[PDB]
């Protein structure tokens, strides 16, 4: 589970149908400071996360254990919105 | 003419995720809400037709974790009188 | 920008309620609230996140004493389309 | 699950009698422009893909959370035909 | 599962219930030196680790066969303390 | 006024570690801590709001592992009137 | 920064002979005891991690024998905040 | 999964006995050209895949979906013996 | 699956129960040459592997299919002790 | 280029139906149909993805009123060389 | 000769899924359809031997996801007679 | 390089067939066979890989008819050790 | 002296994919075979003993995917005595 | 004073691969062994105490592999008269 | 350097048989053997790590026929601080 920050949507209409109503979201890892640093990875939403939000994207095996996404083919998932983000006691992230 | 996507629910709460989640899932323009009263609120989104269709399936599940969700509806093409007497927001 | 929070009462009763111990339970704004027609009343607050997720769950306690609660929902950080198009009491 | 354009097809003769019939297919990720920008991988086909036309892949343990790939040894898979690509607001793909 | 040293804390209002209660922190990976050289990654606790400590985080589908991480989604979790750290026979880390 | 949590134990040793995991969850600041006698301790935290709500819960669980926990619970907004009358740290004086 | 170990016994002698029993069994200081009241007190000591760890596993069974036990706890290095605000000798 | 290009053999004497009888390579991704690209990894073959072949590797979770290697301890095996590769409709590699 | 060869041990005394008195190891990934090339990982022994040994160590969900590690949580162990790596039919690495 | 939708029916009149309602569902091109002989025929049309999808299995319904449908499938992007081979009218 | 896969299908529908899947999946030259009447259509492809064996055997998977499919062959060498006699394309 | 196609009946006549049936069935070369002694013979193919296996699987199917087919197997592409020092006609 | 290993099959296909795979397995000088008539045939490999040792184990899972397989066995430490007098290669 | 760890094992072989892993497992010095006789014999390691500790929980789980394995312990704190007055390595004038 | 061997009899003779055996089947150093006391006696050999692995196999085999064997065990590679305080013949 990494920190990221939305970047965008992706729109399928020719998918495995399992998925219907899963939102895709366009996620780039971002520093722990909010300066969005990585490459664009795809990822369904669980928590409602729209654009210019941080947010955490558990991968694998582990990105299934919620229901929206079970025996559904994901690799890639989000679990949580980042609310601040603490290093050695100096804030680095509010929101 | 801008397609059409529309999800109408008994609540308030209802309408406003199922809106909001259309809007987070895809390109897609909020256009307003319209109040037929008794209750019964209904979105309108309209955008792209692969955008609303996209949404649209957002919003039904979105909706439905706070319950209700009367009607859910997408409609590719309006024909041009609807989109003239009709409040849905591409009209001239 | 501000998280969003909203209760829905069958009763006007129980809006004022559960407003009144939202905004005494944590630092948030109440911004006002939409009646749908039919009863159903809506109370809307903003501000932070975790306030209003804290506000609601203790809103809709002290409103569940009156009468019944249609819904509680939270969303953190509505996308920037709604609040233009919604009285969110956040629109420019 | 990430981004990427099909660039071309793999054939092979000798392969686990489970995985026959499946489509096997060249991918190379991409920025969310059509501008593939990475290393060759393969994945089974899905949906029925053809070259240069952009997907998403989904790997790894839930790349088999699929019929024509459960329980067949598979790490990757196609589960997508992307329609368009949000950024901040601005498309910068389309079919 | 790599020697990471505690960095921050992250913190999430919003989350996937499943996981609510657990103790989300920032780790960066490190040589056996103490000296951080990596990228930041999350992993939730399930030992009580505090900031500047150096931990082992295992990853992926086996962060989860740990209580209190059971069938909820994780795919990194710390497992340990590091106490010394041997190279050749001489101490590169103590406590 | 910045946020409040608190963790009542019968023992002491599961304040201890309550108080540990509350401040190793999040970045707040632990008080002191307030004996009412009986052997019921209880640690007081304050901070903003998100970090004691999500510490607080970090505690339960972290004071449950050995046992006890007589109450457990979390103040977004205390009235001025509490935070001048009562030890919770942030008074005025 | 040094590791914790706390030992509490609803007893004045279980803390002794606890006490007793933790620094015979490895090289670790012991700081006092607090009194909660209410019959129950805690011993404290501190030192290397490893040592409390087979320090309290040798306590507990060593005051098993006199007593009750209420809880037996190993900290491997308390947060900065704690030691300066609670009496676990390492206050600065 | 992933194209690749066998290089050598690997012997262990000191193994866990549910891994006996398995043969293990050498592989190095490569180019769709038989250009060797990549570092040198290890999986077991089940296809009797020899020196001078190109092969696809799948790894991980799904590496043990292949009646051998079944419960036993594999996260790389080979599953094919690659004829050609096309690209946009031109050949770059043959047999 | 990955060779390595061993640089040193890590000792941690507060972990996962599990998975205590398994024996924790840091291995740097060689070359086919005994020329370590790659960054410090750790894994647990179930093999008996002693500083200075060249060896094999699997990672993730399927490092777990081994006894005396299978419910456990470990993302990487020991499989193998190398004895020799042939390259194009020429041994580079002898025991 | 575009997307691809398909029905055929063992019968003239449920493809011209089918046919009318797929151009009246979303922004469709109608090509037109290839009879291959003993009664059953086949509708062809194109376009983008999602306004093809949203065509047939909207068209599909309208045939169901009239009679047996024997087939239905949504291609997305043709391989090239299909196109200049078969009359689908995309051809060089 | 180049070799030659066959696939037969009731429908049309169902030759096109299978003929456009067949293409799709290897360097193969998709030659044209024929039509015997009775609904009946069948589709040739004729490419290099293990291209064929690929796009058929995954053209077939493709088809039957509509159904029916009738029969579904390749012939990896066809005699000299067969491609001047027959139209299927090499002549 | 070369591939390898076999097939091993107990009988001359077995083996004569599938030999036969394999030429006629894909761009194979025949190099001969290999008498093993006691009646079993062994016919011996070699070209491309997937020739070879649609060669093969079509003998095997065509000796059943005469009788008992002992062993059938297909090598993609043997290693150079084994053409030196067995008659498998690739040999310098 | 270097190691020997050998494999002995009813068949032949079955002494091929054995003899390949052990070759194909470790660095290991296929030496030639023999034939005892009656159509078994013997496999014979020589070379470092982890590799024999290693290939062998190889031929016998992979010549059971036919059948057979009477014997297969590895010596590490052949007598001096045997190499000169048998045709296992090494002799002088 | 450097920690003690001990495994006492009834045959021989057991010994040894008890010994090796406590060494293989972390830094600890192998100080030597002593023969009780009756096929009783007692590996001896010493260095800082989390690392014996290790290693011990490590023997102890290696050397069951083999079977026996009569008794392992393990002392945080020698007094200063043991290793004075036993020949378990750390003893003084050496 | 290298690998470790080891049997061990409650007999004198069944580790004689047991070295005899051992040294006949592998290329391995026979160092000597360790008196335990109390019967037991053991035997040690020394050489790469497959040698050993067959060496000892073929003495458990080899030295069950005389009496019992009580154990067997191999290291591929003792640590360097084993062999300078046990007695196993690679001693400084």
């Amino acid at each position: 589970m990494v920190l990221g920050k939305v970047v965008g949507t992706v729109v399928a209409s020719r998918k495995e149908p399992r998925i219907e109503g899963l939102s895709l979201l366009l996620v780039r890892a971002c520093d722990p400071d909010g300066t969005p640093t990585g490459g664009a990875v795809v990822c369904a939403d669980a928590v409602g996360a729209g654009v210019g939000e941080v947010v955490l994207y558990a991968s694998g095996s582990s990105a299934r254990q919620t229901e929206v996404t079970n025996n559904r083919p994901v690799d890639a998932t989000i679990m949580a919105i980042v609310d601040l983000v603490e290093m050695g006691g100096d804030v680095r992230f509010r929101k | 003419a801008d397609a059409l996507g529309m999800i109408e629910v008994r609540g308030f709460v209802g309408m406003v995720e199922a809106a909001d989640a259309m809007v987070k899932a895809a390109k897609v323009e909020l256009i307003g809400y319209e109040k037929t009263g008794g209750g019964y609120v209904t979105a309108v989104v309209r955008g792209d037709v692969a955008a609303v269709k996209a949404a649209t399936e957002a919003g039904q599940r979105a909706a439905e974790r706070v319950g209700e969700v009367v009607a859910v509806h997408v409609i590719p093409r309006p024909h041009v009188n609807v989109d003239a007497a009709l409040p849905l927001g591409r009209t001239p």
